[PDB]
RNA sequence: UUAACCAUUGUAGGCCUAAAAGCAGCCACCAAUAAAGAAAGCGUUCAAGCUCAACAUAAAAUCAAAAUUCCAUAAUUUA
């Protein structure tokens, strides 16, 4: 029931790892199949930009999540409550 | 709820709690497994 | 949904073993066998071939087939219609290395389950393991006399097994 | 200490934390209780020590954050229950979700309370001199505390 | 990178042909009132049931052990033997015969290419149904059991002990003691064994 | 059935009860005993050589995160990469740390964190790596070194051209 | 199928099995045999560990 | 019947007196 | 030890079994895979199918002294 899920982060900088783990959970074959409406995409960059997660819904609601100080579980917790709408 | 002298988990989903002064095993999958001490 | 089967090309309609399973999903069994029969014509008839039919959400047939099975061929190579009923010490197959290597080379050509292992050592050992699974002992090389003596021993043993079958049949009759 | 702020866009901001008093009296102690020589010298009455391990709404903090050993984590947890039941933590009361008010039933004063008052049944057959049923006071977990009495503390009243 | 060790090798343990427990013929006060002097050694097997009290095992218990133990043991890998005699002591209202057992006796012995954990459950279950208190002990556990007992005596911090007071008649205590108490030293009372008593 | 003991006997039992010796300080509260010399199991030493071998053999080492994609789908990627004669390597990170701590490559330690996969080959078909990466969109690339030169994904893209 | 000792020992039965195509070493290494520091050694020991775990897990 | 604290001590005191009696009868 | 995750493939492997494919039956009990039992419990027209062990990343650490009507009052620390 999710239109699209976008995650961006800086690999070589030693910073938040929750976003990377959160991407792994998002990039799960079971999860991807269940929410078949979404095509998961992962991208990387070098700039001093804190990791940012962008979620797109068909209704137009956009949920942006930064792992800067959020743990991976809290990321998923926010999603599920938002997914329920 | 069967009240038994010794309580034993009966399946994977069975879990244990301490309610109102006694030990309970409660199973979400199978209500038959509910037990009290 | 992918459905496995080891059916032989010669007979394309097993029926109860697969038809109702396929029917439970809901398909035309005759259509399944006919395309299987098309593959039967391409292959020599009466030899098992692994199949990987996929029943799509559209309820269509997507047949995928592979080379002849190792287990049946090893039985065929050993000339065993029905394999040894114990296989712990009952050996009905005595295979030379040259036969083992040649057949293994043919084996490593399917992609479905990735028999693409570069070293033939893997494939040869894989078929040797199948031989161990079956009542077959993989000899390095055998003499024709040993096969004749072994065949004579097997015939005597099979005669004893037939006597054992007669004893079992007599016991079954009593039961 | 990080707090989550929502806007949807939500982000967590890390804030500076108050620092522990430096130079513990007993360095090389694993548990924070033993780096200050408090192994057997605290009870439910010591709100100042107990409060440090408590969430703002009265819950115990996880062991992996406090760093306490299991033996002392259980003692702190039990002491906190007794402290809550004694009304010594008026500012760590449970949060009221919505449309809920405190029971308004008058509060009975209690201390050294082992069990939750809700689930303890009355002793209707108290028993005679030698079969007397005992009313438990205190916690067994604190049986090793330093005692300044001639005889050990009377747990069963 | 989970670490691992070579699996314990029981290859040395041969399997007796008659692995299953044999049958027991139903027909062929101090007997249970003291420490045992028989069957206390493991011998061939590594796992056995330890009698922690004094009791009589009549034919009914023998069958329960027989049937339960026989069913689950694997002939290829497990075997068992009996460590106590068949019922021989008369009982009258000569109704039946009961085999006496003393605290410390090994009622039944098991062995084979199996770990204790595998045989823990059934032996404990079988023990629970025995008339006297019992337990399932491996070779290590019984050794540890004795070692702890000896360790307790050495490191005891109580100056006074039952043996010294009893033997020396301190306090005039032997007025209230039985002649057998001097030998037992307070460990054994009636048919009961007190492990915590040094 | 227990038979009541004479009170004098019961007094004797009470006074002769075992008393254990009590230490002044709990062993847990005390500093932990120093670890004895450890034993290397035949998993790190052999794998250590494998890490040594892959670095020695492969001039270019590029790192990408493990995607937890179905092994049935890993095979085709491995088969697709095998057709391009590019190999995949996966190793435990913790035993990879000591070499990466002291080796020619030491700034790649942040990359070698968590589930990961290694792009190893003998030829710098770096442009084709993107094509193999483009085959599966969701799989990302974290960085690494190509032709013994450490660079990030954005730099790799420019290097690929 | 072929049932001739001469053909069995001098011809390849399985090279070609299609209609158009006509008919044309020790025991598994023990932990002692396996080299202690070889991958072969540890991959069979791991299998032995699985065997032990399954054996223990049976009763629970 | 649990044995009282005072009862246990008074027996120990007497035992110590008799314990000394052993020493003085040994010479 | 018990906390996250995953489960591919030689092969539906010898066998009376209609069919039993790890898991009716009985048989031995090796292969590839960086990583996975010729299977440990589930499920079984039969199978597909639910997990445990495989791999990876993941934190901790032996037993405890019913029937007339309740029945002293009470009490945890001053040497
Ligand atoms: S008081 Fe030292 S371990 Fe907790
Ligand atoms: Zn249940």
């Amino acid at each position: 029931p999710v239109k699209l899920v976008r995650v961006q982060f800086c690999p070589f900088e030693k910073n938040v790892e929750s976003t990377r783990t959160f991407l792994q959970t998002v990039s799960s074959e079971k999860v991807r199949a269940t929410n078949l409406n979404c095509s998961v995409i992962a991208d990387v960059r070098h700039d001093g930009s804190e990791p940012c997660v962008d979620v797109l819904f068909g209704d137009g609601y956009r949920l942006i999540m930064r792992g800067a100080h959020l743990t991976t579980q809290e990321m998923l917790s926010a999603l599920a409550s938002h997914i329920r709408d | 709820f069967k009240t038994k002298g010794v309580i034993k988990k009966r399946c994977k989903d069975c879990y244990k709690v301490k309610r109102r002064g006694r030990w309970f095993i409660l199973c979400k999958t199978n209500p038959k497994h509910k037990q009290r001490q | 949904g992918v459905i496995r089967s080891i059916v032989r090309a010669g007979q394309a309609i097993p029926g109860p073993p697969l038809g109702p399973i396929l029917g439970q999903r809901g398909v035309s069994i005759n259509q399944f066998c006919k395309e299987f029969n098309e593959k039967t014509k391409d292959i020599k008839e009466g030899i098992p071939l692994p199949t990987k039919i996929f029943i799509k959400p559209d309820r269509t047939f997507e047949l995928k087939i592979g080379q002849p099975t190792v287990s049946y061929f090893l039985k065929a190579a050993a000339g065993i219609e029905k394999g040894a009923r114990h296989t712990g010490k009952e050996v009905a197959g005595l295979v030379s290395l040259k036969h083992v290597y040649e057949i293994a080379c043919v084996k490593a050509k399917d992609d479905a389950f990735a028999m693409q292992d570069v070293p033939l050592s893997s494939v040869v050992r894989s078929i040797i393991g199948s031989a161990r699974s079956l009542g077959i002992r993989v000899v390095k090389d055998l003499s024709a006399e040993e096969l004749e003596a072994f065949q004579k021993e097997r015939a005597v043993f099979l005669a004893a097994q037939k006597e054992a079958d007669l004893a079992a049949q007599a016991e079954a009759a009593k039961k | 200490l990080r707090e989550v702020v929502k806007i949807t866009v939500i982000e967590g901001r890390i804030t500076e934390t108050p620092k522990a008093t430096p130079d513990p009296p007993n360095p090389s102690g694993q548990c924070p209780i033993c780096r200050w020589n408090l192994k057997h010298k605290y009870t439910y009455e010591d709100v100042l020590l107990l409060s440090q391990f408590i969430r703002p709404y009265g819950g115990m903090l996880p062991r992996r954050v406090t760093g306490l050993c299991r033996e002392e984590h259980r003692k702190i947890e039990e002491c906190v229950k007794m402290a809550h039941r004694a009304g010594l933590l008026p500012n760590h009361r449970p949060q009221l979700p919505e449309g809920c008010l405190p029971k308004d039933k008058p509060k009975l004063n209690r201390y050294l309370t082992r069990w939750a008052p809700k689930s303890v049944k009355p002793i209707y057959k108290k028993g005679h001199r030698w079969n007397k049923v005992g009313m438990a006071v205190g916690s067994p977990l604190l049986k090793d505390n330093v005692c300044y009495s001639r005889r050990p503390l009377k747990m069963m009243h | 990178l989970k670490t691992l060790l070579p699996v314990p090798t029981f290859e040395n343990v041969s399997i007796p042909e008659r692995s299953k427990l044999k049958f027991v013929e139903r027909v062929p006060l101090k007997d249970i009132r003291g420490p045992s002097t028989e069957a206390t050694d493991f011998t061939e097997g590594n796992f056995a049931i330890l009698a922690l009290g004094g009791g009589y095992l009549h034919w009914g218990h023998f069958e329960m052990m027989r049937l339960t133990i026989n069913r689950f043991m694997d002939p290829k890998n497990m075997f068992a033997i009996w460590r106590v005699p068949a019922p021989f002591k008369p009982i009258t209202r000569i109704d039946h015969y009961v085999t006496p057992v003393k605290t410390g006796c090994l009622v039944v012995e098991m062995g084979g290419r199996c770990e204790f954990e595998e045989v823990k459950g059934i032996l404990n279950q079988v023990a629970h149904k025995l008339p006297f208190p019992a337990k399932a002990v491996s070779r290590k556990t019984l050794e540890r059991m004795h070692q702890n007992q000896r360790e307790r005596e050495l490191n005891n911090q109580n100056p006074w002990t039952f043996e010294h007071i009893a033997t020396a008649n301190m306090f005039g205590i032997r007025k209230f003691l039985s002649p057998y108490d001097l030998t037992q030293k307070g460990r054994y009372w009636g048919k009961f064994y007190m492990p915590k008593r040094v | 059935h227990w038979r009541v003991m004479h009170f004098q006997r019961q007094k004797l039992m009470a006074i002769t009860e075992y008393i254990p010796p009590k230490p002044a300080i709990n062993p847990r509260c005390l500093p932990p005993p120093p670890k004895p010399p450890k034993e290397e199991s035949g998993l790190v030493r052999l794998l250590r050589q494998d890490i040594v071998a892959v670095f020695r053999d492969n001039r270019m080492i590029a790192v990408c995160q493990n995607v937890a994609l179905s092994a049935e789908d890993k095979l085709l990627l491995r088969h697709q990469l095998r057709k391009h004669k590019i190999f995949i390597k996966v190793f435990p990170s913790q035993v990879l740390k000591p070499f990466l701590e002291n080796s020619k490559y030491r700034n790649l330690l942040p990359l070698f964190v968590g589930h990961n996969l290694l792009l190893v080959s003998e030829e710098p078909k770096v442009k084709e790596m993107v094509r193999v990466l483009k085959s599966v969109p969701f799989l990302p690339l974290l960085g690494g070194c190509v032709d013994d030169t450490i660079l990030s994904r954005q730099g790799l893209v420019d290097y690929a051209k | 199928v072929c049932t001739d000792p001469t053909q069995l020992t001098t011809h390849a039965m399985g090279v070609n099995i299609y209609k158009e195509g006509q008919d044309v070493l020790g025991p598994p290494k023990k932990l002692e045999e396996l080299e202690p520091e070889s991958r072969e050694y540890w991959r069979l020991l791991r299998k032995q560990n699985i065997w032990r775990h399954n054996r223990l897990s049976k009763n629970k | 019947r649990t044995v009282s604290f005072q009862a246990k001590e008074s027996m120990i005191r007497r035992l110590e007196v008799e314990a000394e009696n052993h020493y003085w009868l040994s010479m």
